[PDB]
């Protein structure tokens, strides 16, 4: 990344690189220059290929073999069991897209751009544009069905009760706030300010 | 495959050794700790009790496993050998990858 | 409702009531931590931003192809029509038309493929909504890591965000266990839970939470003599009826 | 142009866009804002529960396609039409 | 599904009547009116469109 | 160029099939290996053990 | 003789109050049969003599 540093490394794919004309390290995915090979292993930062990944040490670029994870051996015995004595609850976030932008394109203005003779020459090619417009309309119409089938699974609009006696649980960060004009929740508001075109 | 005339192939990120290590780790976890390691930290437990739990989930009482442990073990051992023999008989069950 | 949902994951409903405050505090801290983690960007929203970028880049690539030449003398149609006679302009108009039509066809095909991908993702999202939000899932890793309790949906500019609440065991201790207890020549098995020992005495405890009980005829059942079971131990069992019968004197 | 704007709200008949839909009054075309559904508030309390006392069984229908018509087109015959020189 | 297969098939059939810049959309007329060494340049432009 | 474009389109079509198969394989791994599926015919015929 | 067995494995037990529950009289249930049930408390009650 430019904001981190300016040092770069160059990879030549699929070349023995004895003929490629510092540090030169041979790799099964082709040798790379500007990197130092090390003994240690870490999680993959930048995938190179064939189990080799590169990362920034912090002031130099290094290449290493990937590490799958920490190794541990469970104490198996034929008369021993392990039982938990305490618990912790946790919250995780999962994100899924549901729809995309609806667009429509006309041939005549795109190809011909209001020219009359171009339109006369275009009509002898048949009905390509009827097919194209039908396909684009079919793409556009099914976008609304995707949003319709994910949400709107509840028939009636339930409202939150005025008193928040929920046994000590605090849902204020996810319940909607009537004061802010778009009537969204705090987290939902925080989400919309993070995505830009 | 072969490479020539402006087209090349690229090696995958994970080698076969790493995939084999992942499968071995999964197998060791599922034979030494049951389903516990999938939710959190692995908890060791003998295998006969785990077979008893799995029997109890399908609506069969756990007492019938202990009274028939040898028979079930023998049947499992015979089934594994039969599966090993079947693939060695050059049966074309691997068509999906070859296609 | 929390008491119901703990019963679904194989944990007795009582343990909620002695730990309600701790559970509520943990839930509030987890919500605050999710808020702080969402504030600190780590490319979590990349699954929407990449879709927006691939749509915009494809559209923009379609735009720049209008300036291509395709073998004509100039790409500006007005120059062609105002510079050459029609019978010689036609042999340029046709090739320009073919190039533009091919570009449009390629764009339409790419949009057709991307629409199917997005629709598959939307079907998965609807299935996950119906599964995790309106009920309590039993299939593992479908509504987050661990034993699923509930979920909450949130809106996104082109998607949906799920907040999964799960139950995770924290710290464990190990004990000596036995499959059955033999008393009076008869084998005993637990109705639920397993037999555990701290080295001197035997107890019955829950599946996923340490809570010992005295071995009693109430939570055990008998099936046959005990010589056949492998690894059986030799301990007594208590019956509550005998002290009551003795007190009837 | 040609639709009357009204205060009311109903389920969408013909989608227009941005929450606007059109329908036939039975005898003019009207335009209205979509109604998401009926509104009610549940009587929540910290010591109140509701238990059903009766039940009704129902049958629903769902339809799914499994296949489509098998077709085949001969490339040479379609393009050329049994033409030696064209072939 | 039935309609969207039928319309695609019908549109495929109808495309055979297009001209594609040739002097005639019927190939028999092309090879019955013209001498082949200048008729191939008429046949190819139908071939590409089809 | 037309040949290359046809090849690219065919690869793009096949990639979706490969991805769908991979997603099904991952779901089956998670449900049948890391737990005991209560769901019929998803992890083999009969009642699933492990 | 009548017994109680599991869903998927034959293992007949003696019908006992411990593995059965009572609800309503037997006039409404269609197909009910006429058989006795065992109560384990009576021998223990007799033991106090
Ligand atoms: C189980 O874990 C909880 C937290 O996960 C423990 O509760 C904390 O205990 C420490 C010990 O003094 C206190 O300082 C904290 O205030 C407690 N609460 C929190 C939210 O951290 C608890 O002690 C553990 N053990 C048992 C038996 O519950
Ligand atoms: C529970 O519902 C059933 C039907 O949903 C009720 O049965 C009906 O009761 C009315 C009362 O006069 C009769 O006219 C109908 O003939 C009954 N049958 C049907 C099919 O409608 C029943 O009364 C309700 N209550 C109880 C306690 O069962
Ligand atoms: C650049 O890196 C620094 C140090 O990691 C960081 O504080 C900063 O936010 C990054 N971005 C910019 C725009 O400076
Ligand atoms: C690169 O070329 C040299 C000289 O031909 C050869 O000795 C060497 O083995 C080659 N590298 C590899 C990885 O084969
Ligand atoms: C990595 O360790 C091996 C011994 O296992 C050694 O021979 C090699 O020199 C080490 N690599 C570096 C860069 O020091
Ligand atoms: C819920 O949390 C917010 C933010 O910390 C706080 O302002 C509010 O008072 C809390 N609700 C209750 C009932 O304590
Ligand atoms: C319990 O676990 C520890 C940690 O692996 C192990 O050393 C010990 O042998 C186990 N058993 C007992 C009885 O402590
Ligand atoms: C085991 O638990 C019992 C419970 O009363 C206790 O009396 C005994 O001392 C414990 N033994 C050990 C070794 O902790
Ligand atoms: C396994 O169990 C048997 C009895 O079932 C016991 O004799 C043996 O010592 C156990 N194995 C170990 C390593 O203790
Ligand atoms: C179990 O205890 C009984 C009590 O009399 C004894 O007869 C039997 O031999 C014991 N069995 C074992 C394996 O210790
Ligand atoms: C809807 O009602 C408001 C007053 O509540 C009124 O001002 C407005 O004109 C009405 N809309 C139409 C289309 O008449
Ligand atoms: C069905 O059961 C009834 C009693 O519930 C009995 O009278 C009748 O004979 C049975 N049907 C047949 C075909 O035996
Ligand atoms: C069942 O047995 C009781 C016992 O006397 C008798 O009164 C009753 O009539 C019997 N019913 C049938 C259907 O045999």
């Amino acid at each position: 990344g430019t904001n981190t540093s300016n040092q770069v490394a160059v990879l030549y794919q699929g070349v023995n690189c004895t003929e490629v004309p510092s540090n030169v390290f041979q790799t099964r995915a082709g040798c790379l220059i500007g990197a130092e090979h090390v003994n240690n292993s870490y999680e993959c930062d930048i995938p190179i290929g064939a189990g080799i990944c590169a990362s920034y040490q912090t002031q130099s670029i290094i290449a290493y073999t990937m590490s799958l994870g920490a190794e541990n051996s469970v104490a198996y015995s034929n008369n021993s069991i392990a039982i938990p004595t305490n618990f912790t609850i946790s919250v995780t976030t999962e994100i899924l897209p549901v729809s995309m932008t609806k667009t429509s394109v006309d041939c005549t203005m795109y190809i011909c751009g209001d020219s009359t003779e171009c339109s006369n020459l275009l009509l002898q090619y048949g009905s390509f544009c009827t097919q194209l417009n039908r396909a684009l309309t079919g793409i556009a119409v099914e976008q609304d069905k995707n949003t319709q089938e994910v949400f709107a699974q509840v028939k009636q609009i339930y409202k939150t009760p005025p008193i928040k006696d929920f046994g000590g649980f605090n849902f204020s960060q996810i319940l909607p706030d009537p004061s802010k004009p778009s009537k969204r929740s705090f987290i939902e508001d925080l989400l919309f300010n993070k995505v830009t075109l | 495959a072969q490479k020539f005339n402006g087209l090349t192939v690229l090696p995958p990120l994970l080698t076969d050794e790493m995939i084999a290590q992942y499968t071995s780790a999964l197998l060791a976890g599922t034979i030494t700790s049951g389903w516990t390691f999938g939710a959190g930290a692995a908890l060791q437990i003998p295998f006969a009790m785990q077979m008893a739990y799995r029997f109890n989930g399908i609506g069969v009482t756990q007492n019938v496993l202990y009274e028939n442990q040898k028979l079930i073990a023998n049947q499992f051992n015979s089934a594994i050998g039969k599966i090993q023999d079947s693939l060695s008989s050059t049966a074309s069950a691997l068509g999906k990858l070859q296609d | 409702q929390m008491a119901y949902r703990f019963n679904g994951i194989g944990v007795t409903q009582n343990v909620l009531y002695e730990n309600q405050k701790l559970i509520a505090n943990q839930f509030n801290s987890a919500i605050g931590k999710i808020q702080d983690s969402l504030s600190s960007t780590a490319s979590a929203l990349g699954k929407l931003q990449d879709v927006v970028n691939q749509n915009a880049q494809a559209l923009n690539t379609l735009v720049k192809q209008l300036s291509s030449n395709f073998g004509a003398i100039s790409s500006v149609l007005n120059d062609i029509l105002s510079r050459l006679d029609p019978p010689e302009a036609e042999v340029q108009i046709d090739r320009l038309i073919t190039g533009r039509l091919q570009s449009l066809q390629t764009y339409v095909t790419q949009q057709l493929i991307r629409a199917a991908e997005i629709r598959a993702s939307a079907n998965l999202a609807a299935t996950k909504m119906s599964e995790c939000v309106l009920g309590q899932s039993k299939r593992v890793d479908f509504c987050g890591k661990g034993y699923h309790l509930m979920s909450f949906p949130q809106s996104a500019p082109h998607g949906v965000v799920f907040l999964h609440v799960t139950y995770v065991p924290a710290q464990e201790k190990n004990f000596t266990t036995a499959p059955a207890i033999c008393h009076d020549g008869k084998a005993h098995f637990p109705r639920e839970g397993v037999f555990v020992s701290n080295g001197t005495h035997w107890f019955v405890t829950q599946r996923n939470f340490y809570e010992p009980q005295i071995i009693t005829t109430d939570n055990t059942f008998v099936s046959g003599n005990c010589d056949v079971v492998i690894g059986i131990v030799n301990n007594t069992v208590y019956d509550p009826l005998q002290p009551e019968l003795d007190s009837f004197k």
